[PDB]
């Protein structure tokens, strides 16, 4: 992905972008985050994998 | 658990709100929106 | 630095936000003494910035006489003294010839009389706040970039607070304990 | 270093002892003149160390008025000088609109009247005296370092006494001619 991204032309894989504001960044370093529940599907992803 | 109150205009309020399961996906389809809006 | 607030945190700290020099646009919902002469007038207004009205034989009025302990401490010179004794005899011969005067003498009796409070011993900076305007209009909700909220309600305010909740970045500010007045003054100071 | 005494002797000294900053400890068995103004109080306050009241319109009373020598002598600036008399008018109105002062003029006059004796010139050290306390109580017996006997009597005494020179190494005082009090004084000065 780095070198793709350094070259500009991309190939076989395509990130997607994502937009934020100024003040979201100091607001982003002071919040944490608290896995409070699981993915309910958890239990169940290789029957849907397959 | 509960998350520390945040401002809704004039008022706090700390509900949770929606699952971030969900939250995610409706992002990434309105970028994708943009993508074919013209 | 501009900044929103509630309709009567602006009314009660008009006085405030006047003597620091930062411009109010609000929207509304529903005996003076005069000295002698002109250059003594002047002269206090120099040294404490407070407008003086000045003695132009009106009414029967209430007339504040500077006294030589004051003249001195004010650093007036002869012929200020000379002019105002001179208008002191007319009064005199005016009187005499059938208005209230007062000597006043002491420093602190004229401060809590009328006037503003002396100036204290700091640098002068280039400007007394950072802050420019402070408004209640929906008109320049876009001429924010901060806002401030309290418990008390204007029948404006819960429109003003939704457009400007909706800005990307804003700051916000809220008050929940204590005095209004005071947390107002200090965000305004440290803003 | 402390020190124990009877009674009696506590009691007749106390004077002493508070002006030279001891603290006492014992147990017992059985109109005033004001100042017009705070800053002429405060100002004699610190430089001769005596407690003023300050005159607040209460009763018929007894005024000291601060005259131009004092003021000159204790360094009272203009601005004292202006609200002394500033308030001395005021008393003259409202006593002929229809309480005795007194224009003391002398330093002499002033000491001999209400307040402490000036200060003498010598260096001045970090503290006045070596001790710390003189107490009469069986209850720090074991505090002490040092104790003082008189002819004179206390209930409580001889039971003290004897408890103290059970001490194996205590210093040992006692008076036997001229005045108890000068002793007690000196050695109090020489311990």
């Amino acid at each position: 992905l780095l070198p793709d991204l350094i070259a500009g032309a991309h190939q076989n894989a395509d990130p997607v972008v994502l937009d934020v504001s100024w003040i979201s960044l100091w607001f982003a370093f002071n919040r944490s985050f608290e896995p409070t529940h699981r993915n309910e599907m958890l239990e169940v992803a290789p029957l849907i994998e397959s | 658990i509960k998350t520390t109150p945040y401002l809704e205009g004039d008022v706090l309020s700390s509900d949770s709100g929606p699952l971030l399961s969900v939250f995610a996906l409706q992002e990434i389809m309105q970028k994708v929106r943009q993508v074919q809006a013209d | 630095a501009m900044l929103l607030a509630p309709g009567d945190v602006i009314k009660r700290s008009s006085e405030e936000l006047k003597q620091r020099q930062i411009q109010i646009n609000l929207i509304d919902w529903t005996g003076r003494w005069v000295v002698l002469t002109e250059e003594i007038a002047r002269a206090i207004e120099s040294k404490y910035g407070t407008k003086i009205d000045v003695y132009r034989d009106e009414v029967p009025a209430q007339i504040i006489e500077v006294e030589r302990s004051l003249q001195k401490e004010l650093g007036i010179s002869r012929e200020g003294v000379a002019e105002q004794t001179e208008r002191l005899r007319d009064l005199r011969r005016k009187e005499k010839s059938g208005i209230t005067i007062e000597g006043v003498m002491s420093q602190k009796k004229l401060l809590s009389m009328i006037g503003g409070v002396e100036r204290k011993m700091a640098p002068i900076g280039a400007r007394e706040s950072a802050v420019m305007l402070v408004s209640n209009s929906i008109k320049d909700v876009v001429r924010a970039t901060a806002y401030f909220t309290a418990p008390t309600g204007d029948p404006h305010w819960k429109e003003v607070a939704r457009e400007a909740s909706k800005k990307k970045n804003i700051l916000a500010y809220t008050s929940t304990g204590g005095d209004v007045k005071t947390e107002f003054l200090h965000l305004i100071d440290h803003l």
